[PDB]
């Protein structure tokens, strides 16, 4: 459950990301492919080379979806509805993988937000990423 | 893997009573029913729409038999699971693109099926020995991922 | 989300457990301690030997909680509120462990309900134990 | 662990820039803040009432220095972690009753701390190398559990 304080922390941190959201999105994916190579099994159709347009483009789509969820943090289920269906019925990514991407997004934010990444914000972002992951896997079965 | 003599004999003794064809079909069918996202690897298998459809699908039963037959082979080489499964490990990574978490789910479904099939004979200590084996097998199959 | 068929399946299977629920709860714990030894770290104060009365006593408490959950399957958060508080604020069992007990409960049911443990019922029971687990860990942070 | 020569040098090179006592206190405090259930072992430490109280607690900081100092010494034995941590593994299981999942949580929190401390220097490849190390240490610490 995100407390009001959590929502405030997320909004503040994400706000700082600002215009770099897609570039951060791309970096988090590269960090995941390198650290957790089993996640590559879901991208056999992609050029996974560093800076590939496919990864940059996907990074942007992931960032925008996170922006959408931050914007509608009080109603995530409705906000990510479409994405929830896609992942449940077409992509069918094992739920374990969401935890790995979340970790890599946290590391990316840490690496880029020296001032904002306090212990309390880190806690709030971790919870937020867990919630998004839960909404995305909620229609699996 | 590291099995005490008692764990080895428990494993071996039960496996002599397993009809691999039958258990294989049940295990794979239950995986597809209980964790439906696993169906993503079997688009060409036909109808997987209902539990009944999944369970009586002949391509499911056939594949189930192949998988458990290979699994049976590793029971024979418990001391060298990685070496036994290396080729299949590379196949599943490079050609099939199967997330190894699927090996873990199958391991758990298999345990459930042995318990269902054997009842009271599948005691806590027997299960514990099987849990080490399925973890070993999953680890052996994920070994060559890169 | 537990569909009406899931709810039906769960009430039918648990129905058949009936009077043995306590015995099955103890058996599930025993399976868990033998199969996943790290779970023993939460019970340094128990005699974990086969037949231990402490395990049997604890098994009964667990099974009774599950019976109450089945009874209130539409209002689980409120029915399990005190248990969610307990686990979050005192026991503080790592969330990973809930998956291990759930699996052992499924194995126990399989071993005792040959006829009732169909693939459809197995799927409903797995969803149900995941929902119970989510409720029990909902107040952790 | 199996790190290529490149990976080892990357790990060693960043580590040389680390203030062990400081990062230790930070990593342990952040574990207790981000995953509050981990506070269960630390009731004798006093006030863990807020993030500020945790981060500022001298007992937390002292335990963090002790934990990371051990970690640090392990970095010298990348090739023999299981051996290096065997006694500590036993202690953590038999006397302390620490669920090894806690070792995994600490490893992820440590990576986030390094990322926060080093910024752009903590590149994707340096992260990958550190991931292997924290998983290797967690595994080595969980090895003697029974
Ligand atoms: C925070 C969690 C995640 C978010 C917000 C997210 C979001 C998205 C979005 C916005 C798309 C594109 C949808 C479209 O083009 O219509 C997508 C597609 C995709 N996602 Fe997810 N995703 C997440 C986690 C994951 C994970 C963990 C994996 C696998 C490891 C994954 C694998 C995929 C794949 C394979 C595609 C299709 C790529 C393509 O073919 O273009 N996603 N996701
Ligand atoms: C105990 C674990 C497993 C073993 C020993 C195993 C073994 C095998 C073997 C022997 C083959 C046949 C290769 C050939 O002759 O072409 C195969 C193919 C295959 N396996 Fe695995 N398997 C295991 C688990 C899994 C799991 C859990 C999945 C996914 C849910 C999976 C997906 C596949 C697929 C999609 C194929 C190709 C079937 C086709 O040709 O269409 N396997 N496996
Ligand atoms: C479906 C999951 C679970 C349910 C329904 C459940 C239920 C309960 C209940 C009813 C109690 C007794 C509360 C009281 O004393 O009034 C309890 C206590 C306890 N539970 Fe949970 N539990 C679950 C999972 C777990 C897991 C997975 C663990 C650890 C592996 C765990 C560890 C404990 C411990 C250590 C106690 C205190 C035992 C004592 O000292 O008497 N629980 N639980
Ligand atoms: C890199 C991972 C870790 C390493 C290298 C490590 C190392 C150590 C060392 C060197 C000690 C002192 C042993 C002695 O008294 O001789 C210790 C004690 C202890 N550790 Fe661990 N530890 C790690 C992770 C953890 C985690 C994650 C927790 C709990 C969340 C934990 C809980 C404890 C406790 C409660 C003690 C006893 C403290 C005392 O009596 O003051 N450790 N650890």
């Amino acid at each position: 459950v995100l407390s009001p304080a959590d929502k405030t922390n997320v909004k503040a941190a994400w706000g700082k990301v600002g215009a770099h959201a897609g570039e951060y999105g791309a970096e988090a994916l590269e960090r995941m492919f390198l650290s957790f190579p089993t996640t590559k099994t879901y991208f056999p159709h992609f050029d996974l080379s560093h800076g590939s347009a496919q990864v940059k483009g996907h990074g942007k789509k992931v960032a925008d979806a996170l922006t959408n969820a931050v914007a509608h943090v009080d109603d995530m289920p409705n906000a990510l509805s479409a994405l929830s269906d896609l992942h449940a019925h077409k992509l069918r990514v094992d739920p374990v993988n969401f935890k790995l991407l979340s970790h890599c997004l946290l590391v990316t934010l840490a690496a880029h937000l020296p001032a904002e990444f306090t212990p309390a914000v880190h806690a709030s972002l971790d919870k937020f990423l867990a919630s998004v992951s839960t909404v995305l896997t909620s229609k699996y079965r | 893997v590291h099995l005490t003599p008692e764990e080895k004999s428990a494993v071996t003794a039960l496996w002599g009573k397993v009809n691999v064809d039958e258990v294989g079909g049940e295990a794979l069918g239950r995986l597809l029913v209980v964790y439906p996202w696993t169906q993503r690897f079997f688009e060409s298998f036909g109808d997987l729409s209902t539990p009944d459809a999944v369970m009586g699908n002949p391509k499911v039963k056939a594949h189930g038999k192949k998988v458990l037959g290979a699994f049976s082979d590793g029971l024979a080489h418990l001391d060298n699971l990685k070496g036994t499964f290396a080729t299949l490990s590379e196949l599943h990574c490079d050609k099939l693109h199967v997330d190894p978490e699927n090996f873990r789910l199958l391991g758990n479904v298999l345990v459930c099926v042995l318990a269902h099939h054997f009842g009271k004979e599948f005691t806590p200590p027997v299960q514990a020995a099987y849990q080490k084996v399925v973890a070993g097998v999953a680890n052996a199959l994920a070994h060559k991922y890169h």
